[PDB]
């Protein structure tokens, strides 16, 4: 019952464990050092450092606790462990997943109020509100995905435990598409919108004579690396309800989605002014 | 320009030239007496118990 | 002209050879003999937060429980040591404050900075609201430090290379004194108020008399400017910061340099210097982002006050020598004891 | 400085009224203010307290619900709102300046006083004689002594010395008991111990005749004495 | 535990935090400029045209954006010992005038002297510095009677204003020993009226938002 065995996947698991191993070992370090540097730095704490700090929380939670069950099973094609185990795993794969999503959107949020408006900023991120807004994530990323605890089995498609795709469909196919609008939006419009105020401050100064090469590079690597790990997941388990894609989508579709925990620390720490020189020079 | 102020430094180094003095040992001395003799009243120095002190812990 | 600068110098070697031969043993030698006191371990009682910009002076009240503290923010902020509560907060007309001084009555309260004015302030008024009582104008460098002589009359050092004493009721400075090559940067009264000496960026600290006013000995020996400078307990010595890393002690009767507080791994400047209530310890706030506890007569690092993440700006003993409380350019002051 | 205060007259019982305090000469927008009211013949008695921006309001149980105690700092004024009056709420009332903080003296200031008129657990404070004949040049001790002691464990007595003058409102003399009041001749010498005061006058002169209220303020509500008059 | 006057006495403390927390927020969104150069270099001539016996501080407002201006040339005192008080000026403005060279007590090197000193002081890392290269009228006919022989004998290009004043731009950008922390804005006000506060908004603005973006972690 709970085996994922077939002749199509044989030449594919290798291949999707070594990702996952990958995956988990260069998250948990880049996450790991990530809170190192957070807690040695009492400058780190900036008001809107916790949005990556929460968002490294989930990242690390998902590459520490959920990725090594599954890289198992992919090795092995079986689900060592029980339903009653499923019913928690599935849960927090899909809360981890869930949590990224709304820490990225919402990291989107305040990088557009800190360069467009930042007057504004205080005033949504409130000294309760930043508190509010991550309380608010986690218990979205939980309880949209509590319901479907009994739903929660060993899928065959992706030889690994989350929400089963026919019984499910309607409510989870819901959520899905909310976060494919939501989370889109929130990265492209707001990141469009920083390089359109990035080079509308650049170009003001060019009539007085006689954007910049990282700002639009930085934007366009979010975007696309938000693109590509979530996006085809999400597309594909949404218009496809019925399974009857071949068994290697839904398994790419999960590999691009590991890759979200892996590249968030880079993007948002390694690639970041403040924990670079000052974490390098405290090493 | 320069004469008063050549005048006033000589006038002040020949009047610090006439002040009185003593030996290095003798000042020393001094220095160690009176810090041996408030030495017990320095609660830097001597820290005093808990319930004296008035920064008390929380 | 050269027989002045002949006659300058020929005084400047007189005044070496008679130094020379006061010197029959070091301090160092004499006080070989005494234990070492142990390693001191203080902690923070309290953290005195609430300011938003660089520290850059406090003062005790005479009644060692109320100190101020003056910052870049613009306030000057009164607190209650005993339970870090607030109980003044006043706004200065010039944010750009370098210095502040509590009355020895603790009714007046001064400070003041690159505005080239000492203002002082009324803590006990009828209506309530601490308000400036004068403006003492007539200075023509920043100021560096002040020091309540009595409740109305103050001393002032500025940076235009004079320090001057004021009248408070009158407003004028009734006695100048001039002498330094440099700007003036630190000063402090004897515990007798008859003399008080001041350190200035020539690398050379002078004895004034206030009622005189004339200066009576200069003191040299430091390689670059002085920042800070402070009278022994007993009245007859003084230990000065310098920014060549080195806190050094001067005895007046000696009319010489006495003792001289340097490590090898201490290599930036000294922002403030203070003595405690025996005179046994000399603390000596650093650029390096903590305090350093000095043995006076064996000058051996007794212990070490770090906690701040910026340079330490002031620090001061209480009267009673109960605590010492260090301010520091991250806008927090932490008593220890 | 100068509390007036107004708003009051004749009232039938059950009625109501908004007594009103203007103040001018001082930061009333730092300074908690209280209402205290002296019946007709009778002693001081603590009725209201209104804190620095309104944080913190009590009133005195006698008329917990009947009033109510409101500020407006940009107006300078300090009202009382009450209603539903009775005979026993016929009295003089008393704006009382108070500012809180390390060494400072609350109750300097007396308002000068309303005279309202109605138609037809708390420390106990008690002073041992209520008239003491005094003459001129003459040392005069007036006893007080409260219910439980006033030393609070930070070490401060929180007692306090008021003095009526003949028709006029009282001022501060002594605060936490030991604390001489800005402005008095010197004289007078307030000292103690827990739960049993004194307070002592020196050469005793002109002026000086009138009736003396000890109040405690360790915590409320405030208790006031009955008083000792000195009588020529 | 606490009395009825020292719960009084902490609501007061509350208060005056509050109050202090207040007035911390108004002040934070203020732009604080610090203004530099020689006293003849026309730093009084633009302050006073551009407004809208110690430091003095002058105030502007232009586009909901309020200015603070310390102009500190009256301290005839050592430096170095008070300005690491200005660390957290947003940015620096530098006033430079091209009509200096025929007053010798070597003008335009005290300014090429001071405006080193300035970019590289270790307390400016960060903070950017604004140019005013002033007298641009007067300059004109200034290099016609004495050409820029006078002034930069390896000056390779013709003597013209159109190629004097460049080569001056770049002379003085290329003294910034560290071009990557702080960048340097260049303008020829000329004795212009409303150029000159538009060019201090514009390059304030850049700031701003290159700092916020150092913060936010898009650079
Ligand atoms: C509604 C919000 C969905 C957020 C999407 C989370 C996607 C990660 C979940 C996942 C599922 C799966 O069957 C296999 C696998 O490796 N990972």
């Amino acid at each position: 019952n709970f085996s994922c065995y077939h002749e199509s996947v044989l030449g594919y698991r290798y291949v999707a464990v070594s990702w996952g191993v990958v995956v988990a070992v260069t998250g948990t370090v880049g996450n790991v050092l990530t809170l190192l540097a957070l807690a040695i730095q009492p400058k780190l704490r900036t008001r809107f450092n916790l949005l990556i700090a929460n968002l490294t929380l989930a990242d690390l939670l998902y590459c520490t606790l959920l990725q090594p069950f599954s890289v198992d099973t992919y090795l092995h094609l079986h689900w060592r462990t029980g339903a009653t185990f499923c019913r928690v795993f599935g849960l927090l794969l899909f809360a981890s997943n869930s949590v990224s999503i709304l820490t990225l959107c919402l990291i989107a949020l305040g990088r557009y109020l800190l360069i467009a408006h930042p007057k504004l900023f205080p005033q949504v991120f409130s000294a309760k509100g930043i508190v509010l807004a991550l309380v608010s994530t986690w218990v979205v990323g939980v309880a949209s995905f509590a319901p479907l605890w009994p739903i929660y089995i060993l899928v065959p498609v992706v030889c690994t435990c989350s929400f089963d795709r026919i019984r499910g469909r309607p409510y989870t196919t819901i959520l899905m598409g909310i976060y494919f609008v939501l989370g889109l939006s929130s990265v492209g419009i707001f990141y469009c919108l920083i390089h359109r105020q990035v080079k509308r401050a650049a170009q003001a100064l060019d009539q007085y004579k006689l954007e910049f090469g990282k700002v639009t590079r930085m934007c366009f690597a979010v975007f696309l690396c938000f693109a590509l790990s979530y996006i085809p997941f999400l597309l594909l388990n949404i218009l496809d309800a019925r399974v009857q894609a071949p068994r290697v989508v839904h398994m790419l579709a999960a590999n691009l989605t590991w890759l979200n925990g892996c590249i968030n620390p880079v993007l948002y720490a390694a690639m970041n002014r403040q924990f670079r020189q000052a974490y390098g020079s405290i090493l | 320009a320069s004469i008063a102020q050549a005048r006033k430094l000589v006038e002040q180094l020949k009047m610090e030239a006439n002040i009185d003095r003593i030996k290095v040992s003798k000042a020393a001395a001094d220095l160690m007496a009176y810090c041996e003799a408030h030495a017990k009243e320095d609660p830097l120095l001597t820290p005093v118990p808990a319930s004296e002190n008035p920064f008390r812990e929380k | 002209l050269d027989q002045l600068r002949q006659e300058a110098e020929q005084l400047k070697n007189q005044i070496r050879d008679a130094r020379k031969a006061c010197a029959d043993a070091t301090l160092s030698q004499i006080t070989n003999n005494i234990d070492p006191v142990g390693r001191i371990q203080m902690r923070t009682r309290r953290t005195l937060r609430g300011h938003l910009a660089k520290i850059y002076a406090m003062h005790w009240g005479t009644d060692s429980r109320l100190l101020v503290s003056a910052s870049q923010d613009g306030k000057l902020i009164i607190w209650d040591s005993y339970t870090t509560n607030k109980v003044h907060a006043i706004p200065l007309r010039s944010s750009w404050v370098m210095t502040c001084a509590y009355a020895p009555s603790g009714n007046y309260v001064a400070c003041g900075g690159l505005d080239n004015i000492c203002s002082i302030y009324n803590l006990k008024t009828r209506e309530g609201n601490v308000r400036v009582s004068r403006e003492l104008a007539g200075h023509t460098g920043y100021l560096s430090c002040c020091r309540f002589l009595d409740d109305n009359q103050i001393v002032t050092s500025s940076g235009d290379t004079t320090c001057a004493l004021w009248d408070i009721e009158t407003g004028q400075q009734t006695t100048t004194f001039t002498g330094h090559t440099g700007d003036v940067m630190s000063l402090s009264l004897a515990p007798d108020t008859r003399l008080f000496v001041s350190g200035a960026c020539d690398a050379s600290a002078k004895l004034w008399d206030v009622r005189e006013g004339m200066c009576r000995q200069t003191f040299t020996g430091h390689e670059s400017d002085i920042n800070a400078i402070c009278f022994f307990p007993n009245g007859n010595a003084f230990a000065t910061g310098s920014d060549d890393a080195t806190c050094r002690l001067f005895d007046l009767r000696a009319d010489q340099e006495l003792m001289t507080y340097s490590h090898d791994n201490i290599i930036c400047g000294i922002t403030s210097v203070s003595f405690s209530k025996s005179g046994r310890l000399l603390l000596a706030g650093y650029d390096d982002f903590n305090c350093n506890v000095w043995d006076a007569l064996k000058a051996d690092r007794a212990g070490v006050l770090a906690g701040h993440d910026n340079r330490v700006s002031c620090l001061g003993v209480t009267d009673d020598g109960m605590a010492v409380a260090t301010g520091s350019w991250d806008s927090f002051l932490k008593i220890w004891n | 400085v100068q509390l007036v205060e107004s708003g009051g007259g004749l009232v039938q019982p059950g009625g109501s009224r908004k007594l009103s305090c203007s103040a001018s000469g001082f930061a009333f927008s730092s300074f908690g203010m209280h209402w205290v009211r002296q019946a007709p013949e009778k002693g001081l008695e603590w009725v209201a307290y209104i804190s620095s921006g309104s944080g913190t309001i009590y009133y005195a149980d006698t008329v917990k619900g009947r009033f109510t105690i409101s500020r407006d700092d940009p107006k300078n004024t300090l009202f009382l709102q009450m209603t539903s009056l009775r005979s026993e709420d016929t009295a003089m009332y008393y704006c009382v300046r108070s500012i809180y903080y390390y060494g400072s003296s609350p109750f300097d200031f007396w308002g000068q006083g309303t005279t309202l008129t109605v138609s037809s657990s708390d420390i106990v404070m008690t002073q041992a004689t209520s008239s003491v004949p005094v003459t001129p040049g003459e040392s005069v001790s007036i006893s007080c002594r409260s219910s439980k002691s006033l030393l609070h464990s930070n070490g401060n007595t929180y007692l306090y010395w008021f003095l009526q003058r003949p028709g006029q409102s009282p001022q501060l003399l002594i605060y936490r008991m030991s604390n001489l009041a800005s402005g008095v001749p010197d004289r007078f010498s307030g000292s103690g111990s827990g739960t049993a005061f004194t307070l002592t006058i020196s050469r005793l002169e002109a002026e000086d005749v009138g009736v003396y209220y000890c109040m405690q303020h360790l915590e409320y509500p405030l208790t006031f004495g009955a008083g000792t008059k000195l009588e020529l | 535990t606490l009395s009825a006057e020292d719960k009084a006495a902490v609501e007061r403390s509350k208060m005056i935090d509050r109050n202090l927390r207040e007035d911390g927020e108004k002040a934070a969104r203020e732009v604080k400029l610090l203004l530099l150069g020689a006293g003849e270099s026309g730093k009084n001539t633009i302050v006073k045209q551009m407004k809208i016996t110690g430091i003095v501080e002058t105030h502007f407002t232009f586009k909901d954006l309020h200015f603070k201006m310390f102009d500190v040339g009256a301290q005839r005192s050592e430096r170095k010992k008070w300005i690491h008080c200005f660390e957290g000026v947003t940015a620096i403005i530098f006033c430079v005038a091209l009509s200096d060279y025929d007053l010798v007590l070597n003008r335009m090197h005290a300014s090429m002297k001071l405006f080193d000193s300035i970019c590289n002081n270790k307390w400016f890392t960060d903070t950017s510095i604004i140019l005013f290269l002033n007298k641009k009228d007067l300059f004109e006919e200034k290099i016609k009677k004495s050409p820029l022989t006078i002034c930069y004998p390896e000056y390779a290009g013709s003597n013209t204003y159109e190629e004097a004043a460049a080569y001056i731009q770049c002379q003085f950008e290329d003294l910034n020993k560290r071009k990557d922390t702080k960048e340097i804005y260049t303008h020829f006000t000329c004795s212009t009226d409303t150029k000159n506060v538009q060019f201090v908004f514009d390059a304030v603005t850049d700031v701003i938002i290159k700092n916020n973006l150092k913060d936010c972690g898009l650079f």
